[PDB]
């Protein structure tokens, strides 16, 4: 179902703006630069390349995948995408003191808190969180997604993906 | 910093 095609165009020194890596005989976006060709069509993080340029990314590594990238030909780079094919939304909804109940390091979930709504709703540890109420925290400070997030509201909906996507 | 409670 989230199946689309984009067409990048390189920048003045030649670039787009991308990292790929190789994940289970698949590649996938893991790093999408602001303002860049690849932010242009709507890459992000987590997102599966199924081809490049008529070539299926089946088992290529990240080695041939960054390659690829760079002896293409100019205006044209064709790729086709699965959308994030780990991503998963988890609702939490803040307590009192307004917590959701979790704890996390450089953007990864840790532990969770007892008798919270993260505990409810299931949220699980060694997963990154990619997004706060649909605004990107990939690559943020820590302190900007807690900021961030006490300025959620009180319903919280986030995007997370198993820690091995990062 | 270590670790950040939400
Ligand atoms: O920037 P990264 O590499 O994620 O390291 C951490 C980051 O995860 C986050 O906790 C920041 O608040 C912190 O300032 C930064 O450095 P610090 O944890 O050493 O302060």
């Amino acid at each position: 179902s989230g199946i689309r095609e984009v067409i990048l165009c390189k920048d003045q020194d030649g670039k787009i703006g991308l990292r790929l890596k190789s994940i289970d005989n698949g590649i996938f976006v893991q790093l999408v630069q602001a303002n860049s060709p690849a932010s242009l069509v709507g890459l992000r993080f987590g997102d599966q390349v199924l081809q490049i340029n008529g070539e299926n990314c089946a088992g290529w590594s990240s080695d041939k995948a960054h390659k690829v990238l760079k002896q293409a030909f100019g205006e044209k780079i064709t790729m086709t995408i699965r959308d994030r094919p780990f991503e998963r939304t988890i609702t939490m909804h803040k307590d009192s003191t307004g917590h959701v109940g979790f704890i996390f390091k450089n953007g990864k979930i840790t532990s969770i808190v007892k008798d919270s709504s993260a505990a409810r709703n299931g949220l699980l540890t060694e997963h990154n969180i990619c997004e706060i109420n649909g605004q990107n925290v990939i690559g943020l400070k820590d302190s900007q997604i807690a900021d961030i997030l006490s300025t959620s509201g009180t319903v919280v909906t986030i995007t997370i993906m198993p820690a091995f996507i990062f | 910093k270590g670790e950040t409670a939400v």
